[PDB]
RNA sequence: AUUUGUGGGUGGUGGUGCAU
């Protein structure tokens, strides 16, 4: 009974979410429809009428004519380096191996 | 003075765009970028009471439609508005993620975003979590290395701050072209930064941050062959005045054997 | 005139005990 009770708790909220999507829908078809010709025609008739610009201007005008890049990764350890290595050659021996037998 | 049916026009399409979280927007919302007076129409229609789906389908149709000066001041007031009181609401000062892809489309639109939007936040001061917020994104979406590096260098121009240290941070993480001049910027902001023993200066004495450091230490690692010799000598001098314990080492290492332009 | 042919990064808008 508590099961069915969540069922249809579950299914009555649904019903209320499709409600309000509904009149959500018919509202906004209803903007669309007329509010839409409305505020147009408004906005048609209406009338609705710099130092960092200038610096990014001058920044940008400056990285367009020269350019200096040089993004080196982090260097990681040596002995993590050997570690890879090994780990790398390892890899190809055993694929080695395993073309050898199978 | 607006008119009734134009307010009564707004209204309704500001409720709706209120009330609207998915589906397909309205013709009111679908022509009132074709017109001219689009800030007089986001001013009737009061756009600080819609959705963050709203907004950001709001901030991509500007984006796509709009012009470059209208679509910067219509993205600085609209997404400052909105990130404020977004920022303001959530208690642990989080971010939504159709505000955040809002701000990829602003970020997109090249002038919208530093010229409109990036200046005005951090002029009008946003907090460090926002600062933090602004430096992800930053780091997620990129921009043209163009606006990149203009925004770096008018950081570094203007003064201290905590949203300026953290776009400067961004702006050395992402590592986008920097001249000569840019350079040349990157140092006075450290010269200024560094203290002078005959005219003092807050920003010359003052404490650094983590995120300061961090960023420092990005710089000396990737713009060494871009600041030259007498640069890297006072790279190692602010290194020497105002450094740190263990981010510091491999900042003076970085300023000693690093190239020079 | 943003995108194309080639390299290329890839886990924390993390849960998290507890002390401060």
């Amino acid at each position: 009974k508590k099961t069915k009770a969540e069922v249809m708790k579950e299914v009555i909220a649904k019903s209320k979410f499709y409600k309000q999507e509904r009149q959500k829908a018919q509202g906004i078809m209803e903007d669309q429809i007329d509010n839409l010709d409305d505020n147009f025609e408004d906005v048609m008739s209406e009338l609705m009428m710099t130092d960092l610009d200038k610096e990014y201007d001058i920044k940008v005008k400056e990285l367009q004519l020269d350019k200096r890049a040089a993004p080196s990764d982090r260097t990681k350890t040596e002995e993590e380096k050997n570690a890879e290595a090994e780990e790398k050659k390892r890899e190809l021996e055993q694929q080695r191996l395993d073309r050898m037998n199978g | 003075a607006l008119p009734e049916k134009v307010i009564k026009a707004y209204t309704t399409v500001g409720s709706i765009l209120k009330t609207w979280t998915h589906g397909k927007l309205p013709k009111l919302f679908k022509v009132i970028p074709s017109l001219r007076n689009w800030q007089d129409v986001i001013y009737v229609t009061n756009p600080e009471e819609w959705s963050p789906h709203v907004v950001y389908e709001a901030t991509k149709l500007f984006v796509s439609n709009l012009t470059a000066k209208e679509s910067q001041k219509f993205i600085n007031l609209i997404l400052l508005e909105r990130f404020r009181d977004n920022i303001e609401t959530s208690e642990d000062h989080s971010l939504n993620y159709h505000i955040y892809r809002a701000v990829k489309k602003s970020l997109y639109k090249p002038s919208a975003f530093f010229k409109g939007f990036l200046f005005p936040l951090v002029e009008t001061g946003c907090n460090v979590r926002e600062a933090t917020i602004a430096g992800s994104v930053l780091a997620k979406v990129s921009v043209p290395a163009l606006h990149s590096s203009a925004a770096l260098s008018y950081l570094l121009r203007l003064p201290f701050s905590p949203p300026t240290t953290v776009f400067i941070k961004i702006l050395l993480d992402k590592k986008y072209a920097l001249p000569y001049q840019t350079v040349d910027d990157c140092v006075y902001y450290f010269m200024r930064f560094r203290i002078l023993d005959g005219s003092n200066g807050e920003d010359a004495t003052r404490v650094l941050p983590v995120i300061w450091h961090k960023a420092f230490l990005t710089f000396a690692q990737r713009y060494k062959n871009d600041i030259t010799q007498d640069q890297r000598d006072f790279l190692l001098e602010t290194v020497r005045q105002r450094g740190h314990k263990d981010i510091g080492p491999e900042i003076r290492r970085e300023l000693l054997a690093g190239a020079s332009r």
